RNA sequence: UCGA
């Protein structure tokens, strides 16, 4: 299974809320290409390949491992959606 | 054209595969369990391997 | 009643020709098929 | 069917003693109604039990030991059969092949 | 084309036992017999009692004798071989087999003893009798001694084996297999064309939709109903996004 | 003590090997692993590819021949050809058979560093007037490689066939109670090797033990770690 | 798609009575119906396969 | 004419994942109103019923539920797959319909 | 693997000291698992003979060829004196090592009765609830792997002689054979009319079906408890009592296409085989 | 090709070894021999018998001591020692315990070259005025020898104990199909090894493979007898 | 009209 799934289910009331979180966060991770991540070098999920071991290209897994630390924040109507994208695409290319 | 399928593409495929899962369905679909998410594993043969437990 | 011959093997055709169907034109349809036609009558025996 | 329904037909598995009936209990029916019948009252008998089954069904050895379902399935599957290059005749067969 | 038996191909006997081909195993590791001759199939007993077809059991029993005696058999429907006769055939076959064994300068294997012990304890063979008579009483039962090719230590109990007539059914993976990414769409609606012929994608049934609703996956079902099916710019902009 | 090892040879086909005594149950521990490597990695031939002037494929019929192409090919891979030359990776066999004669393995064109262990192997029957020209190409390899997996490209009509190398027909090992030894409950290992004659049972057991020891020596220094 | 093949079973010459078989058929061996092949089956669970 | 205890499978099917409508007192232990009943809880109510202390269990039900066009957590209770109170947004109508639909293939005997 | 073997060979042999039983196993007067009584304590040859201070020793002794997984012995398992079989210890060990801590494992598993369909289900639920989803997943796959390989090593097969017919078959059938002539005599005596005679015959063949079914199950439990068919039925692998009944005892009276039950029962089983009548009527 | 060998261990007890990759069918071929040897071989510890003061029968209880005789025997079985020289294959240890005490394997009186690698092991609990004296006998065997197979009494009334010889407690191997490039047919062979601590899994395994090639070299000198 |  996905490691920490019990904990993740425990992190929110509805599992669907978790799904939405992971989805949106993975989306954000795809937008800036992992440069917006909250994970440190040892925390970076890595996929092993015969060519070489690099950071796992899958964004969903990255979102999972991300929220697993709880360094992120989530909730309904947390901040205006307006400035949400203005200072997001700003900080990272 | 020309299915060479060089090892490069066999590995590249896995480079875009790993971490993502595909839904497996068995008709008739009655229980919702008739569709379950499964991690794709590149394997020989044209047959699809399914775990014996969920076969029930 | 007239359709593709079964050439999958000699016995395939050999049996295909000996089959008896209550369907087709002049026969019945799945909508009207009851346990009467589906059942084997006591007099079937060596006939069917 | 009606013609048969008139008389009483014995079984091919009846105790043939060399052209005469052996035991005084002979398996026979009327209209499809199994009864134990004396060697007197029997007017008829079926040739071979094979007549009760079709070709493919008759091609299944030890058919009496298989359920009607699976027998049906096997005989129906013999039609789905495909030719093999090296294909070999069955070791145990009903001899109708 | 010359199609050789593949993994996942339909297989059956005359007794109504179906199945496909699961992972053809190397000739190296096989549950063989003392003569070193490996088994060709190894079916699963589980399907037997449910189906109540013992015809395959008897076909195997007769074949076990047929492999040795070197003669085929004819057993008509509702007329033919019985348990004593078949057991006699197996008795003769064993009498010749063990004869070739002792005659080739051999004797009872220690592994054979290992199986015969527990076979005797469960009451499968009459105690006090020599391993000759025990393996004999086991043989005519259809059961024999089998050595696992992977390990080389035998199986903790006897295993019925023999010649079964098995049929290779029509259905094959080389044909029935199929899949699609992007391709033909119907003229009326922009949905694809189901089936291998038109080279289209699978249809998502109403009840599959129901299942997806039950899981509560919103964008999965949404995609199924739009992005990958009939949506005009959906499949296009999607394809471009993935590319 | 020191286990007595004996070898009972028959031809290039049959062989017997008796190693006794051994520790309790220890006979299997040795005997079966060798059987696996024996029945797998032993190098062999079983031809490679064939050509006929009258033949465009594995189907098209040759005049005056009862057997069709693939029907003959069925018996083509069943032919054992031993290479006397250790350095020879390839060869070609030639056959010319006309008139009412039944061809065979011993009817080919004999060449250096090649011999057939079964000249009595039946190729195809030929009726009156039936004429046939055949040529094959034989290579040495390991295991079993299907025709579909290997290419040939000898010429326009080159037909690749399946290759069963595996000179050993069958291996059967059995342990018994050996009288030898200071104690009881010991094991005499008798390993029975049945081959085609491309390689003698002794040679088979030799290169088998060789592959075994080799792969056994892959156990040299690993990279450690301690979670 | 199944191939129809008749394999001659008769030698270059010999006597043949009327009704005796000469060629063969796709499912026919010697004049007996042959669908699949007789193989060696072992009844036993194997590694969950 | 002897009132008998419903076999534990029936009582499971009834009370498992259910939420208490009102407070319950049995065997010295007390069940607070609004407590989601697990298998242990159901089995305890079985023990108390065998003790003859409780012949009926008050429960919030989809029937009694006043949720408009749908149901609510405390009325529904456990999500049977995750063994926890039902997630909000879960469509239980479809899940239920399928749950009844599956056995539909076997009823004869 | 969890099934515990018991042989009737020894059959409750009461001795003064462990030495008498010790020599009794050698003399072949007492079975390994035979439920004897040594000194004042009820025990077995195996429960005395093999004594282990830890699972590893047990597994070593057994797998070295000196014992069977199903034999009843004594072992020290997690500070306990438990008297059980190496297969049981093996089970608990598998579950514990799959979950990662065998304390909670051995806590929630039955160490007494053989593991089967029901018990395993309960174990999976209890695991999912007490432990958690991922743990339960890996546990499930562990059970799958190990269980599969155990099924493999067992070499459980189905032959014709695994179908063995109860000896009381002939008896219970011929008794009913007389009973038919009885009911018929009643019909001819005017006591019974057509319909009540019919009903009497029907309940007769029904009760005979009961006699032979009970005969089948009893014949399995008393004689061949290790029989593959019976094991597949009990454990929950494959099969139900009626299927085995038709494969061992009588297949039972059939039903006319008119919707009413037939007259003459099918008698002979599937391992026996049915005549043309019984098959057609079926 | 060229199989890579890796090892991940912990302590002197647990170890794990992987051969990645390997030829198909070989992993299982290697697995059993190493397993069967490791359990049936590799000489070592295991005290054979035990004598005890005021105790004749293996049953009758010992007053002043918490656990009965049985439990003590069992705790003595779990004990592991080691010899510093090949010259001594057998020795004897002494234990004299008085008063209330916790008797460990450290409380065990030492011997000349014998080094006990099991420093803290609960053996017997001694109550008020607890009187205990015992003499244990340690021999170097292989595999597993039951108390039945060997009787031993050195003292007047002694108690033969199950000798657990092989320092290897439990093995177990496994093999899976690893992927490399195109071909997925490979063999990944993983072996888990438990030991008593006297010999690390490295030493035990290497010794086992040494025993293996040692046994394989026994095919050298055939003696020809033709049937 | 077959496959499940
Ligand atoms: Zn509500």
């Amino acid at each position: 299974a996905e490691p920490g799934i019990d904990k993740l289910f425990g992190m929110v009331d509805s599992k669907y809320r978790l799904t939405v979180v992971v989805a949106k966060r993975a989306q954000q991770l795809l937008r800036h290409r992992f440069k917006n991540t909250v994970l440190e070098p040892e925390e970076r999920p890595k996929m092993r390949t015969l060519e070489g071991l690099y950071d796992d290209p899958n964004a969903v897994t990255w979102a999972m491992k991300e929220l697993l630390t709880g360094r992120l924040f989530f909730g309904e109507n947390l901040v205006p959606e307006d400035r949400l994208q203005k200072e997001m695409e700003r900080l990272y290319p | 054209r020309q299915r060479d399928i060089k090892d490069e593409v066999w590995d590249a495929l896995e480079e875009v595969i790993h971490g993502k899962v595909v839904l497996l369905n068995r008709a008739p679909t009655l229980h919702r369990l008739g569709i379950q998410a499964f991690q794709p594993v590149l394997v020989e043969g044209q047959s699809i391997q399914l775990h014996p437990l969920v076969c029930e | 009643l007239s359709q593709f011959k079964d050439e999958t093997n000699p016995l395939s055709s050999l049996r295909h020709k000996r089959r008896i169907s209550a369907l087709g034109p002049g026969g019945l349809t799945r909508e009207r098929a009851g346990f009467d036609v589906r059942d084997v009558h006591r007099t079937h025996y060596g006939r069917i | 069917a009606s013609e048969e329904d008139r008389y009483t037909i014995a079984q091919a598995n009846t105790p043939l003693e060399g052209d005469r009936i052996a035991t005084d209990r002979v398996v026979a029916r009327r209209r499809g109604e199994p009864v134990i019948v004396a060697p007197e009252e029997v007017e008829f008998m079926d040739v071979s039990p094979k007549q009760v089954f079709s070709l493919n069904t008759n091609l299944i050895p030890f058919l009496e030991h298989d359920d009607a379902n699976r027998a049906l399935m096997g005989s129906n599957m013999q039609t789905q059969a495909v030719p093999l290059i090296r294909a070999q005749a069955p070791v145990v067969m009903t001899g109708l092949e | 084309q010359k199609r050789k038996l593949q993994v996942g191909d339909k297989l059956a006997n005359r007794h109504g036992n179906k199945g496909v081909v699961a992972k053809i195993l190397p000739v190296e590791d096989m549950p063989h017999l003392p003569d070193g001759t490996p088994v060709d199939v190894i079916l699963n007993p589980l399907g037997v009692p449910s189906r109540m077809n013992l015809g395959q059991i008897l076909e195997t029993h007769l074949g076990l004798a047929g492999y040795f005696l070197g003669q085929r058999y004819i057993s008509p429907v509702f007329d033919g071989a019985t348990e004593p006769e078949i057991k006699e055939l197996l008795a003769e076959a064993f009498n010749l087999y063990f004869g070739k064994r002792q005659g080739e300068g051999f004797g009872v294997d220690k592994r054979e003893k290992e199986v015969l012990a527990r076979a005797e304890k469960l009451g499968l063979v009459s105690p006090g009798k020599s391993p000759e008579e025990q393996l004999k009483e086991l043989f005519d039962l259809g059961k024999v001694v089998l050595y696992d090719g992977r390990t080389g230590e035998p199986f903790e109990g006897p295993i019925v084996v023999g010649q079964m007539f098995i049929m290779k059914l029509y259905h094959m993976v080389e044909d029935k297999m199929h899949a699609r990414s992007t391709g033909p769409y119907s003229l009326i609606t922009q949905q694809p064309l189901g089936g291998k012929a038109q080279f289209g994608g699978q249809r998502f049934g109403e009840m599959e939709v129901w299942a997806l609703e039950a899981y509560g996956a919103a964008h999965t079902l949404q995609e199924m109903l739009t992005i990958k099916s009939d949506d005009i710019e959906g499949r296009n902009a999607a394809y471009q996004a993935i590319i | 003590k020191a286990p007595v090892f004996t070898a009972t040879t028959q031809g290039d086909h049959y062989g017997e090997f008796v190693l006794e005594p051994l520790e309790r149950g220890f006979g299997v521990t040795l005997g079966n692993p060798l059987r696996r490597i024996l029945l797998s990695s032993i190098p062999g031939t079983a031809v490679t590819s064939v050509y006929i002037e009258d033949v465009l494929h594995e189907f098209s019929t040759i005049p005056g021949v009862k057997e069709d192409v693939v029907e003959i090919i069925l018996n083509l891979k069943e032919l054992v050809v031993r290479f006397l030359d250790p350095k020879m990776a390839s060869t070609t066999l030639i056959l010319r058979a006309e008139g009412p004669k039944e061809v065979r393995a011993g009817d080919f064109t004999p060449s250096a560093d090649v011999e057939i262990m079964n000249p009595d192997l039946h190729i195809a029957t030929l009726e009156e007037g039936g004429k046939l020209y055949m040529e094959v190409r034989v290579d040495r390899g390991v295991g079993y490689v299907p025709a579909e997996r290997h290419g040939i490209k000898d010429r326009i009509n080159a037909i690749p066939v399946d290759a069963i190398f595996s000179p050993v027909r069958r291996v059967a090992f059995q342990v018994e109670d050996t009288r030898l030894g200071q104690r009881t409950d010991l094991d005499k290992l008798t390993l029975r090797i049945w081959t085609d004659g491309s390689v003698t049972p002794l040679e088979a057991l030799n290169q088998a033990v060789a592959i075994l020891k080799e792969h056994l020596n892959y156990f040299a220094n690993p990279e450690a770690s301690l979670l | 798609g199944t191939a129809f093949d008749q394999r001659p079973r008769v030698r270059v010459g010999q006597r043949v009575k009327k009704g005796d078989l000469l060629a063969d058929g796709p499912a026919s061996e010697e004049g007996f119906l042959a669908l699949g092949q007789n193989v060696l089956v072992a009844i036993m669970p194997f590694d969950g396969y | 004419r002897t009132l008998r205890l419903r076999k534990r499978s029936d009582i499971e099917s009834g009370l498992y994942g259910r939420v208490l409508a009102r407070e319950v007192e049995a065997l010295g232990r007390r069940l607070e109103e609004g407590r989601y009943l697990s298998l242990e809880d159901v089995h305890f109510l079985i023990k108390a019923a065998e003790a003859g202390e409780v012949r009926e269990v008050p429960v919030r039900s989809p029937l009694t539920c006043q949720t408009r066009y749908g149901v609510c957590q405390k009325c529904y209770g456990y999500d049977l797959s995750m063994a926890r109170p039902v997630s909000i947004g879960e469509a239980v109508g479809v899940v239920a319909a399928e749950s009844i639909g599956e056995p539909g293939t076997q009823l004869t005997m | 693997i969890t099934q515990v073997r018991k042989e009737k060979k020894g059959a409750g042999m009461a001795f003064a000291t462990p030495e008498e039983a010790l020599a009794a196993y050698e003399r072949g007067e007492v079975a390994l698992n035979a439920p004897i009584v040594v000194a004042g304590r009820e025990t077995s040859v195996g429960r005395l003979k093999f004594v282990f201070a830890n699972p590893d020793e047990a597994l070593l002794a057994v797998a070295h060829g000196l014992l069977d997984l199903q034999d009843v012995v004594t072992v020290r398992y997690l500070g306990r004196r438990l008297e059980t079989s190496p297969g049981r210890i093996l089970f608990a060990r598998i579950v514990g090592e799959a979950v990662g801590d065998e304390k909670v494992a051995q806590e929630l598993i039955q160490m007494d009765v053989p593991q089967e369909k029901n018990s395993l289900k309960d174990l999976v639920y209890q695991a999912f609830l007490r432990l958690g989803m991922e743990k339960t997943a890996r546990l499930l796959d562990a059970l799958k792997y190990y269980g599969f390989t155990l099924s493999t090593t067992s070499g459980i097969t189905i032959g014709i002689d695994d179908a063995v017919i109860p000896e009381e078959k002939q008896r219970y059938l011929e008794e009913a054979d007389r009973k038919l002539r009885q009911i018929e005599q009643a019909y001819e005596m005017g006591f019974l009319t057509d319909r009540e005679r019919y009903d009497q015959v029907i309940q007769l063949w029904t009760e005979t079906t009961e006699k032979v079914t009970q005969a089948v199950f009893k014949n399995f439990e008393e004689n061949y408890p290790f029989n593959p068919l019976y094991v597949m039925a009990q454990s929950g692998a494959r099969g139900n009592p009626q299927q085995i009944r038709q494969l061992c005892g009588m297949r039972g009276l059939m039903q006319k296409p008119s919707g009413e039950t037939f007259e003459v029962p099918v008698r002979s089983s599937f391992r026996e085989g049915l005549t043309v009548l019984e098959y057609f009527i079926s």
